[PDB]
Parts: structure tokens; C-alpha cells; sequence
């Protein structure tokens, strides 16, 4: 029943299995696969109502990406900066530069540098050739800047398909489309988002494990006010049991998406993305949206993803009325020590 | 207004 | 240094002392005396306006209450109705009995009866005679149905003083003047106001004992909904420092006020009060007056009294937003485990 | 208006 991503899909023309189990990771928690449907199933439909992941295989989403590399794109991207983020890990864990300074102790794993696309690709291509084993994840914006062609790929996205579940969910608008190239085996640790998103996988496989919004106990995320705000403090690949004792109870839901698959990632589902072991780069394209406007009046019980929200506002009210975030912590243990404990 | 929520994302605003 | 209420004050016309120690209960916390002075003296003045506990000794606040006694308060105080608490044990837990609903499981060890004066007096008597050990505390507010040389009493107060004192601190208005009549031994148990209190002793002496606000994580207060809100939860006759640890550091003021004499409880400062033992009933009348407002805009260090204004505040949010009082500890564990404990 | 406070006290409002 926790059978993970399940059995291996095999590519059309008998060209072998699309990837293998030695390709993924190993954790200490079980997970269950995510449905893969087809954009017409009444099953899938009622998943995404309903806040649920669903793999969607036939969306042709981004069909136009999916001709998309590394050579087409230093071609037809643009002379505009991109985001790169470079490590000694595989793992890319996200932090907020704005927050930096609240938290002057915080030592990030991982850096961003600004370059040109044709400066990334020559960056990565000088890291394969010298046997490096620093990783790089390019994370930028599609922004105006884009050349002709990919502006033509652009509008030859399924806009019809997306453009009515923005509007069957009632979500509000698209904030943002970011572009994610990275190399095998780079993995962005746990974390939840504040928006919908629709996850189209355009090059390579990814692993993706999402856990709903009601594990928030057994994930730990860092303080609001923290550089990784929303991220998880459990170090995936050595949990320490004793200060996160809850992630023993963790339980996933699971999948590998490649070109052409589109995940829907429901808004405050925690989410880890894994670009499989000697895979060779991925490329992904996601449509963030804003979530639904908050009800007029709320109906009990209440919704986990509430909960979350509750308490990501007392942390940032006391924050602002402590007038220093780092006092949040104390205040609130003085709050529940002998009393709520 | 507790259930009020933002639109953070790992990406820049 | 910490002789608590110090040196045995001698009654004028060499009457011997007012009261000894073996009168006082034993606890296992020091204490330190509360300055005792004169209205006239600057640093009484001062003390009331840096908020912190005097004891006045010549205000004459409630000088034509002193000649009152049981027989002539039973003669003139009226035919209105009293609220009587009756208990098997000497300390007075305060409860609000409109908050009872949330917690069904909190079982009052004194229960409120409404009677006339007349026939608290007989209760009273009825006690003292059969030997019993039923302890009384009348706990009433002075109302309209006082009789008129009670009224009378109450004009000859020194308001001149105190509506002074209200001015000079900015305080807001006088909600009440409580009348309290207790039975030697008579204790009630610690707990802070959100109002500025003038405590007027008329008969009898009461030994008081106060924590400033500061000492909130000393004293763990019962949580916001419960019943005994602001009340504290260690049972000061038998401290429980597993579930208590911080008790071990707490350090109190304290004074034996008797007839004349009026103690500046300041507002959000805890105080314990009890009767002397074998030292006949007492009585007392408190002033209570609403605080000065709020600033406009705070200003940084946030004083103690502020951060308790804070937790109380958040624990009454969570309580509205989650629906159920008693969802507000499980949702503040959830906040802290594993991220600011 | 976290710090705003209310006026309760070990008597009936
Ligand atoms: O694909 C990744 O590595 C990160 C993606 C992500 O976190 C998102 O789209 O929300
Ligand atoms: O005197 C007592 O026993 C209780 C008084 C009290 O708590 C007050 O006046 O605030
Ligand atoms: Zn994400
Ligand atoms: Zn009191």
C-alpha cells in the first residue's frame, strides 16, 4: 500500500523504463503514490476542489517547453540575470535574504549569484568537464526579458486549461511562472507554500513527496521570522529524533513526474523535489497562483491549513509588538510553561 | 482576521 | 534584609503590640518589607507614581468606617443582599463563575450564597458556638440599598485624597469599593488585578504579601478561560515544583496593614491576603479604579505589566479564533514544540 | 492594540 512513486512507467516505443528505484533517495518515512489522472477524469477534477494533489498527464500544459534544453534556450532566452544558487550539498535549502539580518547567526549552505543564461551554461558545462562536485540550481522568474521564441512558447502554453481552473477554484491571479533548471541529484528541502501551484515538468524526472497540511507537528518549520521561514528543520537525510521527535509519524504521498506531467501542489501542502540520481539536468516550469479570498465568516470545525494560518499570524503580531522577533520565542514559552504544557 | 493569510513562496516577491 | 513585615508595630498607650509572628502562616519563599510612610513623605508619591506598593499610614481615607464593627453595620448597612462565601478550608480561591461552562470539570472548594447582613451575623455567631469549622468571607460591592448612616460613613471619606491621587496618576474612573468581612485565618490566595487599587483596612490586620508583575513566570496563572483566571495555580501551603519549577525563585513585599492604614496595591502586581490567625475578624474596603490609557505608541524595553497585557490578549484571540477555549493549549504546544523550546 | 488590557478584578463586573 506505501508503494512510493510505484512501478517504473515504461516510455511508448519500448525505448525501457523511464528511470529506476536506485535513482531515489532513501528516508526513514513510508509514502503512498499520488493519483496520475488524466485531465478529463471527474477524479481529478474533484481532487484539485477538493485541495488534493494529482498528477496530470495529458494537460500539454507547457507542450511548446517541452522541445526546451540548455542549447535552445542560451539561444532564444535573453541577455536579462539569472538567479543561480550554488552548493557543496545536493541539498538547496531556500532562505529569505530579506530576513538575514533579524537572524546574523544563520550561516547559508548555499549561495546566489546573478549571470547571464550563456554564463550558467558554461559554468555547468565547466563543472562536468573538471569532474567538480559543486552543484548549481538555476530559479528565475520568466520575466520580459525573454527573447522572441520563448515569448512564442510562452503564448503557446494551455491557457484555456489553466485559465478555467483558475477560475473553477475561484483562486485569484497568476503572481508568477518560475523557471527551474537543475542538475541529477539536487534535492530542495521540505516546505510549504502560501499560494497554488501548478508544477509542469518539461525536462528529466523529479521525485516529488508532499505531505498535507495536518503534519504540520512532525515537520518543524522555522520560525516565521527566520531566513526559512515555511521550510522544515528536519534534516531529511539524518533526522534528529530527539529535538523532532513527530517526524517518526511522518507519512507521504509520492510521485515521479517527467515531461508533460503536471502536479498540482494544493497550497500548504508541504512539498520535497528531488531531481533523480544521475538523471541528467530537469527543467521545470510552475504557475503560482493566489489562493482562494478567506471566507466571510468561518464555519467550524476548522480546516488544518487554518490552524497554520492562526499561528503564523501570533507569531508575526508578537513579532511586531515584542518590536524584536527573537523575543517571540520566549514570550512564548513564559505563555504555556506550567500553564498550556 | 487570524485565518488571513499572505502569498509567500520560495521566490522573491 | 529580608525581614519581610518586620518589627511587631506597638499600639499607642503602651496596649502592647499590635499583633506576633506566630501569627503569620509559613511559606517558602523570602520576602522583603513594603515601605511604610506618610502621605506628606515625597517618596510615598513617588512610589505610587513609579507604581510600586506603599502602605500609607495617616490618609484618612476611610476614617469615619473605623468605628465600624458587626453590630453597627448590621443596624445600618441595609436590607440588600450579600454575597457570602462559605469554604472547609482557610484559602478563598477566586473563580468566575461565568467561565464555569468552558471547564465543567473545576470543582470550587467555596460556594457563593446570597443572604442579608443580619443573617450573615448569625451564620457567623452560629460558628463560633457550636465549635465548627466552616470558614465565611462576605465579599460584597457597595451598592444604593446602604443604609443612611452608612452613606453618611462613605461622604466622610477623604476624597479630597484620593480624587487627587486619581488625577495625579491620570488613572480612569472608580468602579467600586468592595466591602470584604473575613474570619481570622481567612486567606486568599494570589492573584493580580487589571485595575489601580487603594486597599483600606478598618478592622482586624491583614498580613499581605505581593509579587511585582515581573514574577508572572514565577506564578503560573491558571489559563486565560479558566475559571480562576489570574489566580495563581501553585498552591502556596504545599508548592508543587514539578509542575512549578519557577516558584523556587520567587521573592515577594510584604506588610500587615491594620486599622487606618491603606496599602497602593499597584495594578497587574499579584498579592496574597490573609487574616491573621486568632486575630478576631477583620474588615476592609478596597478603591478600585480603571488604569490610565493605553499609549498611544509604545516605546521600547517593553515593561512587564505590558508583556502580560500581550499574553492575555493572545490567549483571548486564539480562544475566539479556534472557537473552543479549550484548543487554545494544543495549538500553542504545537506553535513551540520544536520551534522555540 | 496588543497591549490594550481590560479592567477585570476577584469581583463580579
Ligand atoms: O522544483 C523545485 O526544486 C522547487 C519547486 C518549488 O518549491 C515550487 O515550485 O514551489
Ligand atoms: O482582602 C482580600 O482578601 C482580597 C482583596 C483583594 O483581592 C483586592 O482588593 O483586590
Ligand atoms: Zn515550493
Ligand atoms: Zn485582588
Amino acid at each position: 500500500v506505501a508503494s512510493g512513486s510505484g512501478e517504473p512507467r515504461e516510455e511508448a516505443g519500448a525505448l525501457g523504463p523511464a528511470w529506476d528505484e536506485s535513482q531515489l533517495r532513501s528516508y526513514s518515512f513510508p509514502t503512498r503514490p499520488i493519483p496520475r489522472l488524466s485531465q478529463s477524469d471527474p477524479r481529478a477534477e474533484e481532487l484539485i476542489e477538493n485541495e488534493e494533489p494529482v498528477v496530470l498527464t495529458d494537460t500539454n500544459l507547457v507542450y511548446p517547453a517541452l522541445k526546451w534544453d540548455l542549447e535552445y534556450l542560451q539561444e532564444n532566452i535573453g541577455n536579462g540575470d539569472f538567479s543561480v544558487y550554488s552548493a557543496s550539498t545536493h541539498k538547496f535549502l531556500y532562505y529569505d535574504e530579506k530576513k538575514m539580518a533579524n537572524f546574523q547567526n544563520f550561516k547559508p549552505r548555499s549561495n546566489r549569484e546573478e549571470m547571464k543564461f550563456h554564463e550558467f551554461v558554461e559554468k555547468l558545462q565547466d563543472i562536468q568537464q573538471r569532474g567538480g562536485e559543486e552543484r548549481l540550481y538555476l530559479q528565475q522568474t520568466l520575466n520580459d526579458t525573454v527573447g522572441r521564441k520563448i515569448v512564442m512558447d510562452f503564448l503557446g502554453f494551455n491557457w484555456n486549461w489553466i485559465n478555467k481552473q483558475q477560475g473553477k477554484r475561484g483562486w485569484g491571479q497568476l503572481t508568477s511562472n518560475l523557471l527551474l533548471i537543475g542538475m541529477e541529484g539536487n534535492v530542495t528541502p521540505a516546505h510549504y507554500g502560501e499560494q497554488q501551484n501548478f508544477f509542469a515538468q518539461i525536462k528529466g524526472y523529479k521525485r516529488c513527496i508532499l505531505f498535507p497540511p495536518d503534519q504540520f507537528e512532525c515537520l518543524y518549520p522555522y520560525p516565521v521570522h527566520h531566513p526559512c521561514d515555511r521550510q522544515s528543520q528536519v534534516d531529511f537525510d539524518n533526522p534528529d529524533y530527539e529535538r523532532f521527535p513527530n517526524f517518526q509519524n511522518v507519512v507521504g504521498y509520492e510521485t515521479v513526474v517527467g515531461p508533460g506531467d503536471v502536479l498540482y501542489i494544493p497550497m500548504y501542502w508541504w512539498h520535497h523535489i528531488e531531481s533523480l540520481l544521475n538523471g541528467g539536468i530537469t527543467i521545470t516550469v510552475n504557475f503560482w497562483y493566489k489562493g482562494a479570498p478567506t471566507p466571510k465568516r468561518i464555519e467550524y470545525p476548522l480546516k488544518a491549513h487554518q490552524k497554520v494560518a492562526i499561528m503564523r499570524n501570533i507569531e508575526k503580531m508578537l513579532g511586531e509588538a515584542l518590536g524584536n522577533p527573537q523575543e517571540v520565542g520566549p514570550l512564548l514559552n513564559t505563555m504555556i510553561k506550567g500553564r498550556y504544557n | 482576521q487570524l485565518t488571513s493569510y499572505d502569498c509567500e513562496v520560495n521566490a522573491p516577491i
